[PDB]
RNA sequence: UAUCUGGUUGAUCCUGCCAGUAGUCAUAUGCUUGUCUCAAAGAUUAAGCCAUGCAUGUCUAAGUAUAAGCAAAUACAGUGAAACUGCGAAUGGCUCAUUAAAUCAGUUAUCGUUUAUUUGAUAGUUCCUCUACAUGGUAUAACUGUGGUAAUUCUAGA
RNA sequence: AUUCAUAAUAACUUUUCGAAUCGCAUGGCCUUGUGCUGGCGAUGGUUCAUUCAAAUUUCUGCCCUAUCAACUUUCGAUGGUAGGAUAGUGGCCUACCAUGGUUUCAACGGGUAACGGGGAAUAAGGGUUCGAUUCCGGAGAGGGAGCCUGAGAAACGGCUACCACAUCCAAGGAAGGCAGCAGGCGCGCAAAUUACCCAAUCCUAAUUCAGGGAGGUAGUGACAAUAAAUAACGAUACAGGGUCUUGUAAUUGGAAUGAGUACAAUGUAAAUACCUUAACGAGGAACAAUUGGAGGGCAAGUCUGGUGCCAGCAGCC
């Protein structure tokens, strides 16, 4: 249709924004940036529908354009700048730091963190290549590119960009015995250890992952995000540590909550 | 009636805007209703707030009277209360002034009429004066 | 370009409209509980039909199915919380065996008659409509309130409604007004 | 959740079709009409014809100010019409005429390519065997004043 | 998985890019020159990646029709080579050469009162019917064609030409496109206001600020859907079942309450309405409920009255 699209209606927004189907007939439409809009989270949704700071759209406009909310150590003024996975959004006037990590059930969570550990950020290196003028460069899932990496950083792996000037610190390999986040499909938001990877030439190397409670499953390799050694993840895991309780014991613990 | 009571719940401190947000509910077992300005003064003497610096905007009485629940928020330092706030509410509390403007049809008609003038029309006005002179 | 608010209908007209046994039983229920028309019997029949359909296709699922466990436990817990089944009948063959009177017994007008306070179900309903009952603290004027098993001990008169005191009504006010005006002097 | 009943029918039994019953987020129409929440609505015939009004414009500390505009640092400094410059006007919104492997849905592909914008990196090399780099030149709008046309968001010349 | 990424050599080019831009700050150095240097930003800028997309694309899936059995290739139909053109693949086109391609497993043709899907109705199942219409995708702005600008248009709230309509006149010339919001005419069995506002959801712009018939709010509105007022209680006298329970009565009594009226306050962009409420507001022709029906299906008349005829009895009943 004659060009690009600028509007995103309600009923067409990503389901994991938990947008109310009434009270408005349009969705924020995350403008272009580091992440795809189907797997991002705009600033307005985060600041309006999660922490309940703003109440309207102009309210969060006036919060942002006073130069407050920094994404990845850089001041953002756009209402729909698409903050995505493993992003380290920080608020100055409250001295609070955040890290977008997916909840167990599937949508985004609000993970409070200390001032320390908020100065680094993991990134799944997605393609490594000999760039222009013969330099080597990696580019990760968040759109960052880093020049002159160590030659052992290979494809589908994890590097650790801090915030200051890039300059990748110690990085991780990719094999069995490594803790793994999952960010796509039915088994989203689940943390476990790789036991096996079967490589089908022609596409979609499935991965066999065993959780903490010995519930094995498989995903595609696009959704795997290795986050370090088993038992030693380099970030702070969200509340509950990613177990994927079944609904029966979800009922059990939820009525265990009831009563004092 | 003896008294109303005002209880503030779910209090959230928002230093991004230098304000505090809360859900007020008032128990008025007899009277009729809230008398909203009395609630503004009451919330002023609750924290310390200088009642022209507060604003309570959401209110609805529960079925069968007695309880009325609304949303209200307090700004410190009434300059920021004039700053971070929509103009309609500030006019509603008397700390601003409503501007008068012609209605939407007249504004649209004036814009779409002076879309037919290139420049100030001083040449057009002078020319039309001269050309209907003779 | 805005979403629809979803809607449905809680009543259901019967297949054979004109059956003397059905008309007689409907009118018997209406007299025994004081209903306005046949829509109430239809509505409880629709609710019961949904519950029995859920029970049937839950029982056709095998024993110890996790879906059977979760949905059956939720259904039984719900229908004992509203107080239609008994306390010691927490099995699905019993909820196949539910009757319409077991649901109309748990309404508001039936309870505000059975607990005293009304001496007649028709008087009970018109005393509901005139805004005279607080459940807990809340004034209610729906006869079909379907009061829970726990909140049965909180039905009383409102802070308004001169049976609960607080400044008797308009007719008595005019009566005492002409007693003060004509008989007073 | 799984019931059917009359016409043919003169005494009986079936083939059989017709009628009756009920649902419609399915249209119309008749009679009547008190309350609360909720609210579709020129699709069907005519993708038929349209009076008038409105629906696309936009400014920050940060491109251009001598408005003989409004106020109140001898280059300017505040505010701020007009016009130049930049961007947008290719999104919306409406309708269902065309269209029968066409569209469309799921599923792949680009080692077959284009992409303003956003995000991340990125550019010691320029005329040079006599030279502005403490910074080259032209215009032109807006403006001033001169005019035509019945008329147009017409524009002519200085 | 490559003639990939990248690097090197020989050159080539109406030699592309390599900052003559702007705001806010007054730092540091001394040879003290108004010399040297320096911050925080704005806007551009070539290439690569990224994001928003785009365009082509593999497999498989559609309604009826055999009174449609052969279809395509003169004038590209299927394939090869080479060129041209395009952002690029490609018979996309051209030159030359091959004679292929589809089909009773329904080709090709014809019809559609056909935009497709998510979905809707229909409760034993499978199915039968619908999907113009709130979301996704396509196509189109009276019919066609062409095209400028631009990253992106074969754009029509941009342009040009033709066709059919049609407006304005000084008769010489000019200007159009509601299948956007209202609204009008017509057509019909069939479908609402030329209202208020950007307060909300979002979008565009140099941009917290402007603008938005996108959207929201009210008006019409028995499309549809939810909840349930039009009466409740007592006393008397009789009828009963029988010393406590139902019915009847031109018998009677006081209670209750909203439909409405309305200070007020909530509500709202401002209002209306809902929620709350001061005061007023029920004694029957009040504040009165209708729509269908009654031989069986199929529920409910062994009713009443009137009109018209009888070559029937009586005789004016």
């Amino acid at each position: 249709a004659r060009g690009p699209k600028k509007h995103l209606k309600r009923l067409a927004a990503p389901h994991h924004w938990l947008l109310d189907k009434l009270s408005g007939c349009y969705a924020p439409r995350p403008s272009a940036g580091p992440h795809k809009l189907r797997e991002s989270l705009p600033l307005i949704v985060f600041l309006r529908n999660r922490l309940k700071y703003a109440l309207n759209g102009r309210e969060v406009k006036a919060i942002l354009m006073q130069r407050h909310v920094k994404v990845d150590g850089k001041v953002r003024t756009d209402t729909t700048y698409p903050a995505g996975f493993m992003d380290v959004i920080t608020l100055d006037a409250t001295n609070e730091n955040f890290r977008l990590v997916y909840d167990v059930k599937g949508r985004f969570a609000v993970h409070r963190i200390t001032d320390e550990e908020a100065s680094y950020k993991l990134g799944k290196v997605k393609k490594v290549q000999l760039g222009k003028k013969g330099v080597p460069y990696v580019v990760t899932h968040d759109g960052r590119t880093i020049r002159y990496p160590d030659p052992n950083i290979k494809v589908n792996d994890t590097v650790k960009i801090d915030l200051a000037s890039g300059k990748i610190t110690d990085f991780i390999k990719f094999d069995a015995g490594k803790l793994v986040y999952v960010t796509g499909g039915r088994n989203l938001g689940r943390i476990g250890t790789i036991v096996h990877k079967e490589r089908h030439d022609g596409g979609f190397d499935l991965v066999h992952i065993k959780d903490s409670l010995d519930n094995t499953f498989v995903t595609r390799l696009n959704n795997v995000f290795v986050i370090g050694e088993q038992g030693k993840p380099y970030i702070s895991l969200p509340k509950g540590k990613g177990i994927k309780l079944s609904i029966a014991e979800e009922r059990d613990r939820r009525r265990a909550q009831q009563g004092l | 009636s003896d008294a109303v009571t005002i209880r503030t719940r779910k209090v959230i401190s928002n230093p991004l805007l230098a304000r505090k947000q809360f859900v007020v509910d008032v128990l008025h077992p007899n009277r009729a209703n809230v008398s909203k300005d009395e609630l503004r003064e009451k919330l002023a003497e609750v924290y310390k707030a200088e009642k022209d610096a507060v604003s309570v905007f959401g209110f609805r009485t529960q079925f069968g009277g007695g309880k009325s629940v609304g949303f209200g928020l307090v700004y410190n330092s009434v300059a920021e209360a004039k700053k971070f706030e929509p103009t309609y509410r500030l006019v509603r509390y008397g700390l601003a002034e409503k501007v008068e403007k012609a209605s939407r049809q007249q504004r649209k008609q004036k814009k779409n009429r002076d879309k037919k003038i290139f420049g100030t029309g001083k040449r057009l006005a002078k020319k039309v004066a001269r050309r209907n002179a003779d | 370009p805005r979403a629809p608010r979803t809607y449905s209908k809680t009543y259901s007209t019967p297949k054979r409209p004109y059956e003397s046994s059905r008309l007689d039983a409907e009118l018997k229920l209406a007299g025994e509980f004081g209903l306005k028309n046949k829509k109430e019997i239809y509505r409880i029949s629709f609710q019961l039909s949904k519950i029995r359909r859920a029970a049937r296709d839950l029982l056709t699922r095998d024993e110890k199915d996790p879906k059977r466990l979760f949905e059956g436990n939720a259904l039984i817990r719900r229908l004992v919380r509203v107080g239609v089944l008994s306390e010691d009948k927490k099995k699905l063959d019993y909820v196949l065996a539910l009757k319409v009177e077991d649901f109309l017994e748990r309404r508001l007008q039936t309870q505000v008659y059975k607990l005293g306070l009304a001496k007649s179900v028709h008087h009970a309903r018109v005393l509901i409509t005139q805004r005279h009952i607080a459940v807990g603290k809340q004034i209610v004027n729906i006869p079909s309130f379907m009061v829970r098993l726990d909140s049965e001990k909180h039905i009383d008169f409102a802070p308004t409604s001169p049976f609960g005191g607080a400044r008797p009504g308009r007719v008595a006010r005019r009566n005492a007004a002409r007693k003060a005006e004509a008989s007073g002097e």
